[PDB]
RNA sequence: GGAUAGUGGCCUACCAUGGUUUCAACGGGUAACGGGGAAUAAGGGUUCGAUUCCGGAGAGGGAGCCUGAGAAACGGCUACCA
RNA sequence: GCGGUAAUUCCAGCUCCAAUAGCGUAUAUUAAAGUUGUUGCAGUUAAAAAGCUCGUAGUUGAACUUUGGGCCCGGUUGGCCGGUCGGAUUUCCAACGGGGCCUUUCCUUCUGGCUAACCUUGAGUCCUUGUGGCUCUUGGCGAACCAGGACUUUUACUUUGAAAAAAUUAGAGUGUUCAAAGCAGGCGUAUUGCUCGAAUAUAUUAGCAUGGAAUAAUAGAAUAGGACG
RNA sequence: AGGGGAUCGAAGAUGAUCAGAUACCGUCGUAGUCUUAACCAUAAACUAUGCCGACUAGGGAUCGGGUGGUGUUUUUUUAAUGACCCACUCGGCACCUUACGAGAAAUCAAAGUCUUUGGGUUCUGGGGGGAGUAUGGUCGCAAGGCUGAAACUUAAAGGAAUUG
């Protein structure tokens, strides 16, 4: 009756086909070849700390018609390159380049969020202060 | 069902439920056991006895009105072969298959069958073997059978 | 189906297949429960006075049910003959 | 294994402390000692009527059993005066509630005394480190030849 | 190749109950099988059964009344640890209150139920109810 | 059908089964005894036969194998059992 | 035989050719110290355990050794490397 | 998915919702996931049966060998009484389990040591017309296990138990004011003290130890080099 | 690497068609097509359905085998043969009808006997692209065969049926 085996010594075959098999698993894969730590401009963190080379202006795929403000930032563990998005009205103005950025993940697991091509990443704080205060008014920037 | 092809086809003896008897046969295992060695005093098989003795004679079958099977008596009378019978055939077989091939080179339909042949007759060996009817190492090897069956 | 002490629980307990003893539920709309008449001396026929059967809605699907009822109602009483045990 | 020559090495091979007086004029040449294993082991008879040396010897020898007991299924005997086992065994795995075929080979010591062959089941006892890999000591044959001479000639 | 000779003699069962028979025909019979056969005869699910003796390994002739939803065999003999019982008539009966996981103890081819009485456990053939 | 004696069949439904599909498996093959009244006494020939049997003292065929039933020889006679 | 507190290729002489492996040896990886345990709640599982307790290892890296019942010790010495 | 002029998604005001001394975001994992499937997936056409056959390792592998009948022994619940000053035991009763006998039936085996149990009985009998009842020694039970000799086909499975750290976990007891905890505490003559605790469970593979003999393997006597004496 | 080389004919060349026409149609015709001795190992190599075993439902055809009949026909003197007709039975290639049953459906005597989930065993798949690509190994004279990733990207791609 189809399938695997069923005898009662069959348990290595049964465990073997099972290891084999998780290798389909896009996320055992990922966790077991160590890609995390591997590719990945963050080290496999929840966060990373870089420094502002220019800011961008990307323009938003179809059907949606913007400009997306982003900057590009070399993340000092590191020196690997990658762009962030800015959120909120604004904020932009807020980082100014050779700026100390925190950036964050965008919740979507790698990948990309909208219609925002090619970023992977947001912003979150500058200077040392943090995006959400700043664009409020709860703080203000740091002297340099 | 069918070892090296995908016949089902089911048929045989269908052996009869009475164990003894059968009743309308007189003579006696005295007198048939006699007529089996006398065959295979002649050379035959023991399932070519059997028929033989089947046809012509009474013998409905000889495991009934002997006590045994026809090979057991064989061997008790020291008439048994050096190897089983059905072995024998077997690679009494693949001898004139080989034959045949090695006059036929462009046969691979033949060479396809030596194959099977030889496969039945090397797991058969080694059933034998492990019942310690052929000596332990015994083997069929090409070189050496077409010398062994005759 | 009886509950704590003693009192009957659940509504309604099922016919059944006088052939299968299966339970003849609800939506089975193809099931039957034939009526057949006792008759008395004189080829009387007896009204409101019946020898039951009922089969369901699988059998009759089946073919079955002619077959069946030939049986039932004569190791009952009501055939002579007609069906065998053997075949 | 020894078999012939006996005193066969650069020493000369005894039983410590087992003093024969040349003096003392004697009909056996060899005063030879032995015990018994314990733990119900007969010491078999080639043991005693031997005159193999062996001092890994269970009987003759200054070795004692102690701790476990394994009866494997001997599979090389190539190595002069050691075996290998292989020990037998089978294992179980919860999550498929199914179990494993394995085994373990053990390396045992084998007096003299013994005479093993492949394919022998034979009972192994623990003793004292022996040598690199040894800790076992053979002990007793529950096999014999494995229906050996029940394959000679034709009729 | 038959390697279940009970498989069959199950599953055949189950068949002729689906398909509204009577009777079946079960070949090839085995002493565990009538013993099977025994315990579901203990409890209802069939009536009665006749060994009919070929010279070989049997036909069994079973009556069957109308009882029996399913009557199926376990296909490894997992060995059942006392405490893991429980756990396997919740997997594959449909209530507490009837139905049998059968097994094969050291003290006889029993029911479950049996089988906590008299305390022992052991592998595991199928199942009625 | 649905409700039947697999117990006791019918000898004409058994009668045409295959020999291996009957309540209990037999075989409907039979022996005679053969003559051909040159001589005075009989041989016992199997219905199938395979081997073309002669008789007692006589070089003579009593009957010639075929697929299945022996056929046997030109002018002879016979006896089941 | 030597060495050791002591068994042992631990080491040395002589002699032999063995030992392990698809029941996965050998090799590679590990962002690997092991365990008690942790998280997740039908069940079967899955993931985690540097870290309050047990065991092991280390004291920038290596090696060597004095004292001593006990260390191949580093809040001991000695040399080399950084 | 909204935003290109009346935007239910933006920027705000108002109002409203949810969780609230807390609530969002990022990354990881777990549940959802029967999308890793032993339980428990799917493979004609959605992803997926090697072009075909042989074949080793591996997995798997028909049936059958003490079954049926008879007799005792003593248990643990439950019914109907309760005798008795909530619980009690005899007999009436079924039911479910344990042991041991006899049936053609090794229980390893001799050589004593042991005897608890009757075929015994030696007297008789407390007492319901007595096999209802046990003390009681001189003919007649082995196995219950001591210990010495002589020998023992291999396993798997299952049972019960031993050996076993604490903390964690499950969980009992106890009013930390509650509670997370803690393992305390509680009574009086609170003026010379009385006292309950500090449980239990789990602890699985392997090793040990005991019972079982179904299921599944191993081995046995065929050139008899067979078995008993 | 030899032989063969009638035919049809990758390539090439041409006549036309066309806006173009490297084509479709027409002509010439190299390789090839055939054969020997060696290679190669792939096809929608298909029933897009692994193998052994059991069970579950009706029907008429047909291929092979066998058994039965005071069947038909062949004439001779009746047989014996032979071909044919009827019944049955194993084993084939298939079709028909139903569906208890299965499926997302189309459909399916298996694709059934599955949440009432275990007969034995092999193999493959785990959203779509990236890609059967890169890389290493191995086979091959070559062309290429086998084995075979990731980064990155993406909300679908896909199946069956329905109405337009
Ligand atoms: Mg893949
Ligand atoms: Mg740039
Ligand atoms: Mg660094
Ligand atoms: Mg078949
Ligand atoms: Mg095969
Ligand atoms: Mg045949
Ligand atoms: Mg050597
Ligand atoms: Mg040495
Ligand atoms: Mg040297
Ligand atoms: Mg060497
Ligand atoms: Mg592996
Ligand atoms: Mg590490
Ligand atoms: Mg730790
Ligand atoms: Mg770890
Ligand atoms: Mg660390
Ligand atoms: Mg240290
Ligand atoms: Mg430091
Ligand atoms: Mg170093
Ligand atoms: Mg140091
Ligand atoms: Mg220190
Ligand atoms: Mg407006
Ligand atoms: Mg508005
Ligand atoms: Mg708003
Ligand atoms: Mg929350
Ligand atoms: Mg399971
Ligand atoms: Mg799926
Ligand atoms: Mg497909
Ligand atoms: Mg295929
Ligand atoms: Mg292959
Ligand atoms: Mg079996
Ligand atoms: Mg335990
Ligand atoms: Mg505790
Ligand atoms: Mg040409
Ligand atoms: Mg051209
Ligand atoms: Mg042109
Ligand atoms: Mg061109
Ligand atoms: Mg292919
Ligand atoms: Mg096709
Ligand atoms: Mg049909
Ligand atoms: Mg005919
Ligand atoms: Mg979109
Ligand atoms: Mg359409
Ligand atoms: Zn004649």
């Amino acid at each position: 009756g189809k399938g695997k085996p069923r005898g009662l010594n069959s348990a290595r075959k049964l465990r073997v086909h099972r290891r084999n098999n998780r290798w389909a698993e896009n996320n055992y894969k990922k966790r077991l070849l160590g890609t995390a730590f591997k590719s990945s401009p963050f080290g496999g963190s929840s966060h990373a700390k870089g420094i502002v080379l220019e800011k961008l202006g990307i323009e938003s795929k179809q059907p949606n018609s913007a400009i997306r403000k982003c900057v590009r930032v070399q993340l000092i563990k590191n020196g690997k390159k990658v762009t962030a998005f800015v959120p909120n009205d604004g904020c932009l103005n807020f980082v100014d380049e050779n700026d100390e950025v925190l950036l964050a993940g965008f919740g979507r697991k790698g990948k990309a969020k909208g219609d925002i091509p090619g970023v992977r990443f947001k912003v979150v704080k500058v200077s040392g202060v943090s995006l959400l205060a700043l664009w409020k008014e709860k703080k203000e920037k740091p002297r340099s | 069902g069918r070892m090296h092809s995908a016949g089902k086809g089911i048929s045989s003896s269908a052996i009869p439920y009475s164990r003894n008897a059968p009743a309308w046969f007189k003579l006696s295992s005295e007198s048939v056991i006699e007529q089996i060695v006398k065959y295979a005093r002649k050379g035959l098989t023991p399932s070519q006895i059997g028929v033989l003795l089947r046809d012509a004679h009474g013998v409905t079958q000889a495991r009934v009105i002997t006590g045994n099977k026809i090979m057991r008596i064989l061997k008790s009378n020291g008439l048994a072969p050096e190897i089983p019978e059905d072995l024998y055939y077997l690679i009494k077989k693949a001898v004139s298959v080989r034959k045949h091939l090695e006059r036929n080179r462009k046969d691979k339909d033949a060479k396809f069958r030596l194959i099977l042949i030889e496969s039945r007759i090397h797991r058969l060996a080694r059933y034998y073997r492990t019942v310690a009817v052929l000596p332990p190492n015994w083997k069929y090897e090409s070189a050496t059978a077409s010398a062994l069956v005759n | 189906m009886e509950n704590d002490k003693g009192q009957l629980v659940e509504l309604y307990v099922p016919r059944k297949c006088s052939a299968t003893n299966r339970i003849i539920k609800a939506d089975d709309h193809a099931s039957v429960q034939i009526n057949v008449a006792k008759v008395d001396e004189e080829g009387r026929a007896i009204p409101g006075e019946y020898v039951t059967y009922a089969l369901s809605g699988y059998v009759r699907s089946r073919g079955e049910s002619d077959d069946s009822l030939n049986r039932l109602a004569q190791n009952d009483g009501l055939l002579k003959n007609v069906w065998s045990y053997s075949r | 294994s020894t078999e012939l020559t006996v005193q066969s090495e650069r020493a000369f091979q005894k039983q410590p402390h087992i003093f024969n007086n040349p003096k003392v004029k004697t009909s056996k040449r060899t005063k030879r000692w032995y015990k018994n294993a314990g733990l119900g082991f007969k010491t078999p008879k080639t043991a005693i009527e031997g005159s193999y040396i062996d001092k890994k010897c269970p009987f003759t020898g200054l070795v004692s059993i102690r701790g476990k007991i394994l009866t494997g299924t001997v599979v090389s005997t190539k190595m002069h005066r050691t075996i290998v086992i292989r020990r037998a065994y089978l294992h179980y795995i919860p999550k498929y509630n199914r179990y494993e075929k394995r085994h373990k080979n053990v390396p045992v010591h084998v007096s003299p005394a013994f005479r093993v062959q492949v394919g022998d089941i034979v009972t192994v006892g623990q003793c004292r480190p022996i040598s690199k890999t040894v800790r076992f000591n053979v002990v007793k044959v529950s096999a014999a030849a494995a229906k050996a001479n029940k394959q000679f000639a034709k009729f | 190749t038959r390697s279940s000779v009970l498989a069959d003699a199950l599953n055949a069962i189950n068949n002729a109950e689906k398909t509204g028979k009577r009777q079946v025909l079960i070949r090839p019979s085995s002493k565990v099988i009538i013993k099977f056969l025994q315990v579901m005869q203990k409890h209802g699910y069939i009536g009665e059964f006749e060994y009919i003796d070929d010279h070989r390994s049997g036909k069994i002739v079973v009556q069957l009344n109308g009882r029996l939803n399913k009557c199926g065999v376990i296909s490894p003999r997992f060995n059942v640890k006392i405490g893991d019982i429980e756990k396997w008539t919740a997997n594959l009966l449909p209530a507490r209150q009837f139905g049998y996981v059968i097994l094969t103890t050291s003290a006889g081819i029993m029911d479950h139920e049996e089988a906590r009485r008299k305390h022992v456990s052991g592998k595991i053939l199928g199942f009625v109810y | 059908v649905l409700v039947q004696d697999l117990l006791h069949p019918t000898a004409a439904s058994e009668a045409r089964k295959h020999k291996l599909k009957t309540l209990v498996q037999g075989p409907r093959s039979y022996f005679l005894d053969v003559k051909c009244p040159g001589c005075l006494n009989i041989t016992t020939v199997f219905s199938h036969a395979q081997t073309a049997v002669t008789c007692e003292s006589c070089s003579t065929i009593l009957c010639t194998p075929t697929g299945g039933k022996a056929k046997l020889s030109e002018g002879t006679s016979f006896r089941r059992k």
